[PDB]
């Protein structure tokens, strides 16, 4: 009824190119009404795409993207409503040569434009990249990246280094590759940071006649990550920069069967004792170092994840308990209709039979239009801050009250309203104001007028205000550089691939400071109470960033009383990988 | 351009030879091709195919098959050649040639004494010939010595790829008169040479007397003519541009790196005896079915069958080692098995064998064939013939094909002077091949008296011969020799004054009367019979004389000549009782040879003619119950079924009923009807006569009130049905062909093809719990016969259901006319029409695709494609007969999707073509969508809005995309290279819908002065492409066509608009220069068109001729550095690459396959594979240095690894193996294993049966039971129930492989053996994949390969040590699409779970495909549906939520 006669439709021109994508919108609130949504696309004589537009902007006679192409189809220019205008040209060898971006259309505001260029080896060499350059507006060009390659001396061959980049100087400093396997896996890499890397004023500019000069712009400290690998080129062990060793083992099918951690100057301890799999190779049963067992359950037909069951089993020193028993109910295409948890200790949902347990409803476009859940009665209205931690664990259904969220979406799939309706309290509404000519959008408190929305964004689609009186600065590469209030700041640094290597937070009244350095399987966290160290912390992280991770906290200095050193924190996730429970090395809830 | 990178062959899936059945054509024949599996060497190689045709006759590879290179032969189809200036020659394509014209319009002759720059001993007259239809524009020369005594003539064919071929230079490559070498029937390919200086040489063996009986030698002294292909040499060591046959002496055998050796029975056939390079000393074997052919006016005798083809490589030479006393080593071996038979020998198996270094054989499963056969045992008995019940049993009738319909009707005289004919017809509601006879038609009145000619059947030609006994006999002219009425030589001697009477005694055999060789005397009323009949199976009316104890046959050699008498033993009757009247001559077994049927009072005795050599022991056939044959009775042999084989029709007055028939066979024997690859795939083929098809067609034409006109007067055996069985899934595909508008041409005595083919494809599935609705597809296709009275009736039959579709295309005829040249249309004369229409024979006119699914839209096609043809007439020395080049100039495709009113439509037109057939100007047109109708033509279940919303203005824009191009050629001097890439440009034209011509575009409307692609009209420049060459004049090609670079346009003035707000002219341009782009002239320029920015790609430096012009360096652009290439000794393969950073890769080669086995990378680490005798990777490892020290696996020198012999052994290996991977291949597992010990023990006979079954190829020497060898044995000798029991308990399983992968180096004691098993089917498709996993819960496989299941119905679970995860399990339909794809599952065994258990118990998504092979529906394992609907202008997708609401 809701989904009846709502197909996806592809409309061709007379050359078999897609002129229109048609969709059919229907809200369960109003099942009588069906809104047809047409996304037009234009092509030129050659058959290359020139224009696209969403239904909302087509309705208003405007366009989302315009494309200008060379005669082979290569896109030399994109004018986007959301991300501005940019010009691109590859050389005849197919390599990046120039990109000019941060340009706005009205002809073309070129004044804040970033020009990125590449320099390769000369024609008598293979043509590997030598440096990347970035020139912003009227400022002098800065050399943001450099590459140095190995020759093929016997020593280099012995390290499987021949012709590969051994020194990559990037936006954060240097990455040095000192050893490679027969299988091609990096066995020893070494990172050094820029001098004065905590200051967001310091940008990489690798000026100088050779490596002797470039190295003089780097800090002294070396963060060495070492790796061990099997005959298939698959990682077995990782030694982090503070000497902590992570180890894994593979079963006869090549799947992870166990893992261990050896903290520096300690003995090896079990992080994953065992791990079995279904026929499809998806986790079935997982046994942790803390004796906690995870049992995963799958629909036999669709292989969809039906159950996540976490428990301390029979004969466990801390006493048997089911900590989580998640169950999922899908609609036919695999949207989540219902989530139940019978292990929930408070027994909250069988007490409150007015609103149902995590029920979700969707429109014909599979957008979430309604949801129900529980919140803690004390949370109050959602903003940017995290609620206050309730300590200790609440012990009764009074602690949590139910809620029902309702979501509203425009013709271009912008989320314009989150409406919150609790059981027995005053509800609130968060309104998001969409631009009249783009999908740029901000909360109502920033503006309630569509025509002023794009002025809160840079040309490239980067938001300049986070909240009222909190300002945002972005790098030349559109990464978040700095959050500043208009007196607590935060700022960031990234490597060559835009992956955050550094975060520094500062509060000045005396200036209190915290720093996070992100390395392989390791976060070095520190703090100073005005150039005097209050805290020094290794967060050892075991696993992969898209799966239920295990953290170990080791304090070099400044451990607070009430935390035993080298305490492991096991994390336990839901369907979407959100961290829901933490347990300790006894399996007890943290 | 492809930059050469060295790498080892990757692992792996089981697949065969590349054997393939042909698409069903308008000739109606079954075809089959096997590529000969042998090395390509350097690249220049023989590349031959062993191919079958149902139309083809006997030869060195058995009935139907051949494997030979190009030849030129004297024409034999239009009279026998006499070796004078009046003879004609045939091109390799079989097409008649004439002497060509030159620039000045004369006979293109010249004298020469230099050929390819090489002085010839004397002068030659060199005549260019041109074939009537031009395929490739090959140049063909006849080389004739000026003084005829100086030598023999030869032919040269210059292929337009730049290669040069010479035929019959030396006498071994000539089929010539045994009596007189001057008289040359055929010149066979002897040597090829390419522009790189690479050669292939073809060596033939002449026929001879070795291993023949003295009986044979006596009967056939003229036996030296025939040639057999014997050795092919390639990979010449010395690079030479000129042909080797032009040097003083030919190269030594040792100057060729590769050989291909055709064995004719001399070597031991056994897979255990390794064939050697030299032949041994027992000589080639004599086939039993020896046969002669007389086409060329000379006997050509045939005694040899090819039993093996062998690939030999010179391993020492290739490895730059000492060549002294090198024997070439065998690489691959192809065995050929025949069913040897005295009448007809047939090819029943080909198999690949190779050898391990310990000498022991390794084998692929044999590819088997079998044929329709005549069974001596089950001859159908008599049966009453109610079709003749209107006659009383005394009344004389002839069963004869009076009108030329390929089936005989009834000719009879009612009262004297009054002759009627009852024409054959389909009996309604009988068997589907049942023949009845229609209404009487009076013949014309016949003259007072005379033997004389007459046009009895009303076809215009005097082709019936009337005589009188006073009775009257009708005899077709084709049953007598060709110049019967103006005889010469022996024919004159025999008839003298002229014969008194001619009497048919069979379908094409005729008895005679009257009142250098020793010919017979035609006595008045003797105890002897004389006749014309084909007693030899060569296809001529020979002279035969039969007495009571002798059969003598004199071969017709043409022009009235008759050669020495041949005897045929095995026929006799007592000298008192022998009566000539009781003798009949007819091909009973369809072997080609007329057999003897002799009639006694109570039986018939049939003497089968054995390939014209002798007669068999006679088959005795009893007459019906209580019949006594005598003078009152009537008996004749006549092909009443229309099968090309005689049945017998008998009238007996003293009997009830009076009329009987005996059909001796219901199939035409010796036609291929079964292939089986022994891997799970069998194809069964079914034939049906064109004659039988004609009676179906005639009934339809009569039911519709029209007058039928047959144009095909004899029965051809057409490919009617194919059934392709998947023996593993139990699924199949049926392909049925139907034929109409058959055309044979009297004037040229040539078959033209069928005017209409209807093809029906139907999937058949085994039963499942989620059933797939099978919906057959129908393709209806029309082809030109080139006879206009047929071709003009075809468009009438096209689908008329779209009143707005454009009108049918019409053939254009052109003449080439020069100017600063071009095609110009003309209307030819009725004389030239015949030849120019003939040039379109077999060309596709129109094709329509349907799905016969019983829906309302079923009568409406998915798509319709139609073609227009242009024949360009070309002059020759013959004024009466022009040459012709047919091409396809327009192609129009309509996409309807079974909705008639709203199709999409596109059209591609070749406007101009150069003199060599290459396209110069062409255009691709996309028509606008039709004006929107008032109501929606699409079904009412879609959204109401969609029909209106389906419309877009982009659908209404007419697009024409114009493409120009030109080419390099090298025709100067005596070289010939055509169509080399040069320049191309593309231009876009776009108009509104009003400007589309109302009746569509034609070529004419596009070349007209007011054209929408005229140079007046505005356009959008789309780009251009140029190839530049090196090593010749400027950037023009030499004969070696060495590319300098490729150049394509990247920016024009329009595309530079990109930079307008960001860069300025000066900065923009100097960036483009530094980016490696450059300005070049815009091609096919118009007035004021600026230069364009171009990118250049693909630079190579090549070697000189001594290095076979091989590439020595490569780079993609001038911005990056070059990579060096170093070759091995003989420039076969590259052994080292070195890049611009000095980084070095090296490779050593396994020279039996010319693939690397070892590889040193840039860091000097080593990679290694062991290849098996078929070139597959059975083991691999690597080692080198890592982190300062030696690393990886132990070396093959340190720790050699033996690959286990079986999967069982391999699954039982202990950790510590020094290989990354190893692989066991089981390609023959679908064949049951049967050992001598199995057999000998189960009988207690000491191998008496085993050695009988091995001989009969029921089982292979290595113990595999052959599918068709079994069936053949079971049909002839049966099989005891003791053997059947044994065989029923021996299982089988789909082709499979096991790959073991180690996860650690062998130094590490943690090493595990990962185990992966793949299953393939008989079509080479991946069936399932099994990965060994840790012990745990799995489902259960029984010994019978089924799933164990609980009483509750769900699979029974157990914990097991032997657990496997099965993934990607797929059930395929006929077209190879995944019809069911199963979820992964655990199983306590690597073995195959039956498709039977899978369908019942395992979860699977079902995918349903439409007649275009597009997925339109999916039924998910849970029960839901995804559906998809295809229309010309939109596609509609519905997911599981959408469809669930229905
Ligand atoms: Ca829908
Ligand atoms: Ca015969
Ligand atoms: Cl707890
Ligand atoms: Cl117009
Ligand atoms: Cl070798
Ligand atoms: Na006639
Ligand atoms: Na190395």
């Amino acid at each position: 009824s809701l989904f009846s006669r709502t197909p996806k439709v592809t409309v061709f021109d007379n050359r078999g190119l897609t002129a229109r994508d048609i969709a059919y919108h229907r809200h369960p609130d109003a099942p009588e009404v069906t809104n047809e949504r047409i996304t037009p696309h234009q092509y030129d004589a050659r058959g290359f795409l020139t224009q696209s537009a969403d239904p909302r902007l087509h309705d208003a006679g405007r366009v989302n993207f315009s494309y200008l192409t060379d005669l082979a189809g290569g896109v030399l220019r994109t004018q986007g409503a959301d991300n501005g205008t940019s010009v691109s040209l590859n050389d005849v060898a197919g390599r990046p040569f120039i990109v000019v971006s941060h340009i706005s259309a009205t002809t073309e505001d070129r004044s804040l434009a970033v020009t990125r260029t590449w320099q390769y080896e000369d024609a008598a060499l293979p043509g590997r990249p030598l440096n990347v350059t970035e020139q912003i507006s009227t400022e002098v060009a800065r050399i943001t990246e450099r590459f140095v390659y190995a020759g093929n001396t016997g020593a280099e061959k012995t390290l499987n280094l021949a012709g590969l980049c051994v020194r990559h100087y990037d936006t954060a400093g240097l990455v040095q590759t000192d050893s490679i396997a027969l299988t091609g896996v990096s066995l020893s890499v070494t990172r050094r940071l820029l001098k004065d890397a905590d200051n967001p004023d310091t940008v990489a500019d690798w000026q100088g006649e050779g490596a002797s000069a470039w190295n003089d712009l780097l800090s002294g400290e070396e963060y060495v990550t070492l790796t061990t690998a099997d005959a298939t080129g698959t990682v077995l062990t990782t030694t982090d920069a503070k000497g902590n060793i992570q180890r894994v083992r593979y079963d006869v099918a090549g799947l992870l069967s166990g893992s261990w951690l050896t903290v520096r100057d300690r003995t090896e301890q079990v992080i994953v004792k065992s791990l079995t799999y279904s026929a499809a190779g998806q986790k079935q049963r997982e046994d942790h170092g803390n004796g906690v067992v995870i049992t995963y359950t799958y629909e036999a037909e669709t292989q969809r994840l039906t159950g996540i069951r976490t428990e301390r089993p029979a004969g466990h020193a801390s006493g048997a308990k089911v900590l989580q028993d998640l169950r999922y109910e899908y609609d036919p295409v695999g949207n989540v209709l219902k989530i139940t948890n019978d292990a929930e200790a408070t027994r909250f949902w069988s007490n409150q039979k007015v609103v149902p347990e995590n029920t979700y409803t969707y429109d014909s476009l599979y957008q979430l239009v309604s949801a129900t859940g529980r919140e803690m009665a004390n949370v109050g209205q959602q903003g940017s801050r995290l609620p206050s931690a309730t300590v200790p664990f609440p012990t009764d259904s009074s602690a949590y009250t139910s809620y029902t969220r309702t979501y509203t979406y425009d013709e271009a799939s912008n989320l314009t309203q989150i409406r919150h309706s609790p059981a027995t309290r005053s509800g609130y509404t968060t309104n998001i104001t969409v631009s009249n000519r783009s999908n740029r959008a901000v909360l109502s408190n920033l503006t309630e007028n569509a025509a002023d929305v794009d002025a809160l964004f840079t040309a490239g689609g980067q938001q300049t205000q986070l909240q009222p009186g909190l300002g945002l600065v972005w790098t030349a590469r559109n990464e978040l550089l700095k959050v500043t209030p208009v007196d607590d700041s935060e700022n960031y640094r990234y490597d060559g691939g835009s992956q955050r290597i550094l975060k520094v937070s500062v509060q000045k009244t005396s200036a209190q400071t915290q720093r996070a350095l992100y390395l392989p399987g390791l976060e070095l966290r520190s703090a100073k109470n005005g150039d005097t160290e209050t805290e020094s912390l290794q967060v050892i992280t075991v696993g992969e960033a898209s799966r239920a991770q295990v953290r170990m906290l080791h304090w070099e200095s400044g451990r607070p009383d009430g935390i035993t050193d080298d305490k492991v924190r096991y994390s336990y996730d839901n369907l979407t990988g959100s961290s829901v429970l933490e347990l300790d090395s006894d399996g007890k809830l943290i | 351009m492809a930059i050469t990178t060295l790498s080892l062959p990757k692992g792996g899936a089981i697949n065969g030879m590349g054997e393939s059945v042909g698409q069903a054509g308008p000739d109606g024949m079954v075809t089959f091709s096997i590529p000969l599996p042998f090395s390509a060497g350097r690249g220049v190689a023989p590349a031959l195919s062993l191919s079958y045709s149902s139309g083809a006759g006997n030869g060195p590879f058995g009935m139907g098959w051949q494997c030979s290179a190009m030849s030129i032969s004297r024409r034999t189809q239009k009279g026998v050649p006499q070796y004078n200036e009046d003879d004609e020659f045939l091109s390799p394509s079989g097409e008649v040639m004439a002497i060509a014209l030159n620039d000045s319009g004369f006979e293109d002759v010249r004298t020469a004494n230099r050929l390819q720059g090489i002085p010839l001993p004397f002068s030659y007259k060199v005549t260019r010939y041109q074939p009537r239809l031009i395929q490739d524009f090959i140049k063909i020369e006849y080389w004739q010595p000026v003084k005829q005594t100086d030598g023999t003539p030869f032919w040269i064919i210059y292929s337009p790829d730049g290669q040069t071929h010479i035929l019959g230079k030396n006498s071994h490559s000539r089929v010539a008169n045994a009596e007189n070498p001057s008289q040359i029937a055929s010149w066979l390919l002897e040597e090829t040479v390419t522009p790189t200086g690479e050669h292939i040489y073809y060596q033939y063996s002449g026929e001879n007397q070795v291993n023949c009986t003295d009986a044979e030698i006596a009967l056939h002294p003229q036996d030296s003519a025939q040639r057999y292909l014997a050795r092919i040499d390639y990979g010449n060591i010395s690079p030479q541009a000129s042909l080797f046959v032009l040097d003083e002496e030919l190269p030594n055998l040792t100057q060729w790196l590769f050989h291909l050796v055709f064995d004719y029975g001399e070597r031991d056939i056994s897979i255990n005896k390794i064939p050697t390079f030299e032949g041994g000393t027992t000589g080639w074997l004599a086939r039993p079915d020896m046969f002669s052919r007389y086409d060329f006016g000379i006997e050509i005798r045939n005694r040899r069958l090819c039993h093996q083809v062998l690939g030999f490589h010179r391993l020492e030479a290739l490895n730059d080692r000492d060549v002294t006393d090198e024997i070439p080593v065998l690489v691959n071996r192809l065995t050929l098995d025949y069913d040897l038979n005295n009448s007809v020998s047939t090819l029943v198996a080909v198999r690949q064998v190779a050898y391990e270094t310990d000498g022991s054989p390794i084998t692929q499963p044999p590819l088997e064939f079998d044929y329709q056969r005549f069974d001596t045992g089950s001859i159908p008995g008599w049966q009453e013939m109610p079709q003749l019940e209107a006659f009383n049993g005394y009344q004389p009738y002839q069963m004869i094909d009076l009108y030329g319909e390929g089936t005989p009707g009834i000719l009879y005289q009612e009262t004297p002077g009054a002759w009627w004919y009852k024409s054959p017809q389909r009996q309604i509601g009988g068997d589907s091949n049942a023949v009845t006879y229609g209404a009487m038609k009076a013949l014309p009145k016949i003259p007072r008296l005379q033997a004389t000619l007459m046009d009895i059947n009303g076809d215009g030609r005097l082709d019936w011969v009337i005589t009188s006994a006073e009775w009257t006999h009708f005899t077709p002219l084709n049953t007598l020799p060709t110049e019967y009425f103006h005889p010469k030589a022996q024919l004159a001697d025999l008839v003298g004054a002229g014969l008194s009477d001619l009497v048919l005694i069979g379908p094409k055999s005729v008895r005679l009367y009257a009142n250098n060789v020793s010919l017979p005397v035609i006595g008045i009323d003797s105890r002897q019979l004389v006749a014309f009949a084909d007693m030899l199976g060569s296809g001529q009316q020979h002279l035969v004389e039969i007495t009571a104890d002798s059969v003598k046959c004199w071969p017709n050699m043409g022009h009235g000549r008759f050669g020495q008498p041949l005897t045929l033993e095995g026929f006799s009757q007592p000298q008192t009782s022998f009566n000539p009247d009781r003798v009949f001559l007819a091909d009973i077994d369809g072997s080609g040879t007329n057999d003897i049927i002799y009639a006694h009072s109570e039986c018939l005795e049939i003497y089968l003619n054995e390939s014209g050599n002798r007669f068999s022991k006679p088959i005795s056939l009893l007459l019906p119950d209580g019949v006594n044959f005598d003078n009152t009775c009537q008996l004749q042999a006549a092909d009443i079924q229309g099968l090309g084989i005689a049945s017998l029709v008998m009238t007996v007055p003293h009997m009830s009923p009076t009329h009987w028939r005996c059909d001796l066979a219901l199939n035409k024997p010796w036609l291929l009807n079964v292939m089986n690859n022994n891997r799970g795939a069998e194809t069964c083929l079914f034939y049906r006569s064109s004659a039988q098809f004609w009676l179906d067609e005639k009934q339809l034409v009569e039911a519709a009130g029209q007058q039928p006109e047959c144009h095909l007067p004899f029965p051809m055996h057409l490919h009617w049905r194919s059934e392709i069985f998947d023996e593993i899934t139990g699924n199949r595909l049926t392909q049925e062909q139907e034929y109409a508008h058959g055309s044979w041409d009297g004037q040229e005595r040539e078959f033209r093809g069928f005017g209409r083919l209807i093809q029906r494809d139907t999937d058949g599935f085994a039963q499942g719990t989620v059933d797939i609705p099978t919906h057959p597809s129908r393709t209806v296709s029309w082809f030109a016969t080139g006879i206009p009275e047929i071709d003009t009736t075809l468009s009438a039959e096209f689908w008329r259901g779209d009143d707005q579709a454009f009108s049918p295309f019409s053939p254009r005829f052109t003449r080439w006319e020069n100017d600063s040249g071009s095609d110009v249309a003309f209307i030819p004369s009725e004389h030239d029409a015949f030849w120019l229409n003939r040039a379109m024979k077999g060309q596709l006119l129109r094709s329509e695709l349907y799905g016969d699914d019983g829906t309302p839209e079923a009568e409406i096609p998915y798509s319709v494609t139609e073609m227009r043809h242009q024949v360009r007439a070309l002059p020759t020395t013959d004024a009466t007969v022009p040459s012709a080049w047919c091409s396809t100039i327009e192609t129009r495709s309509y996409q309807y999707q079974r909705v008639a009113a709203d199709p999409q439509c596109s059209q591609q037109v070749v406007i101009k073509a150069d003199r060599y057939g290459s396209p110069l100007l062409s255009v691709a047109i996309n028509y606008p969508r039709r004006k929107k109708p008032e109501k929606s033509p699409y079904p009412d279940d879609l959204p109401e809005t969609l029909f209106d919303s389906s419309y877009d203005t982009q659908q209404q824009q007419l697009h024409l995309t114009k493409q120009q191009q030109n080419y390099f050629h090298l025709t100067n001097d005596d070289n010939w290279l055509l169509g080399l890439p040069k320049e191309q440009r593309n231009d876009g034209y776009q108009y509104d819908q009003e400007r589309a011509p109302a009746n569509g575009f034609t070529l004419e409307t596009l070349i007209a002065s007011n054209s929408l692609i005229g140079s007046n009209q505005p356009f959008t420049y789309l780009g251009q492409s140029r190839v530049a060459y090196q090593g010749g004049v400027d950037e023009q090609p030499s004969l070696q066509a060495l590319v300098a670079y490729g150049e394509t346009a990247i920016l024009d003035e329009k595309t530079l608009q990109a930079f307008v707000g960001v860069l300025d002219s000066k900065t923009r341009d100097e960036l483009l220069f530094s980016a490696g782009y450059q300005l070049a002239p815009r091609l096919f320029r118009v007035e004021s068109e600026p230069d364009v920015w171009v990118a250049r790609q693909g630079y190579s430096e090549f070697g000189d001729y001594s290095q076979f012009w091989r590439p020595l360096s490569q780079r993609s652009t001038l911005l990056t550095g070059k990579t060096t290439l170093k070759w091995d000794k003989h420039y076969c393969v590259v052994i080292e690459t070195q890049d611009a950073a000095q980084l070095v890769t090296q490779a050593r080669y396994d020279y039996r396959f010319l693939t690397p086995y070892s590889l040193t990378d840039a860091n000097d680490n080593q990679h290694y594979v062991v290849l098996n005798p078929f070139g597959e990777v059975i083991a691999s490892r690597f080692w080198g240095t890592e982190a300062g020290k030696d690393a990886g696996y132990s070396t093959p020198q340190a720790k050699p690894f033996v690959v286990p012999a079986t999967i069982e052994a391999a699954l039982a290996l202990s950790p510590g193996i020094p290989v990354a991977h190893c692989a066991i291949f089981e390609p023959e597992s679908w064949m049951q294993k049967l050992t001598q010990h199995d057999v000998s023990e189960r009988m207690a006979d000491n191998g008496t049966l085993w050695n009988a079954l091995l001989q009969a190829r029921f089982v292979t020497e290595d113990g595999y039971v052959c599918a068709l060898g079994r069936r053949r044995w079971m049909a002839r000798h049966g099989l005891s129930v003791l053997m059947l029991t044994l065989l029923a308990e021996i299982p089988r399983t789909p082709p499979h492989s096991l790959t073991i992968t180690t996860d650690r180096y062998d130094s590490d004691d943690q090493q595990q053996l990962r185990q992966r098993i793949l299953f393939s089917d008989g079509f080479g498709r991946l069936l399932q994949s099994a990965q060994r996993v840790e012990a745990g819960e799995s489902w259960q496989r029984s010994e019978d390969s089924s799933l164990v299941v609980n009483v509750s119905g769900t699979p029974a679970l157990v914990v097991t040590d032997n657990r496997w995860a099965v993934s990607g399990r797929t059930e395929y339909d006929g077209k190879g699409q995944g019809i069911r794809v199963y979820q992964p599952y655990f199983l306590d065994d690597w073995r195959y779970l039956s498709d039977d258990s899978a369908r019942t118990d395992l979860f699977a998504d079902t995918h349903i495909y439409d007649p275009l092979g597009r997925e339109y529906q999916v039924i998910t394992a849970k029960g839901y549906r995804r559906e998809r609907q295809y229309t010309p202008w939109f596609v509609v997708n519905q997911d599981e939520n959408d469809t669930a609401a229905n």
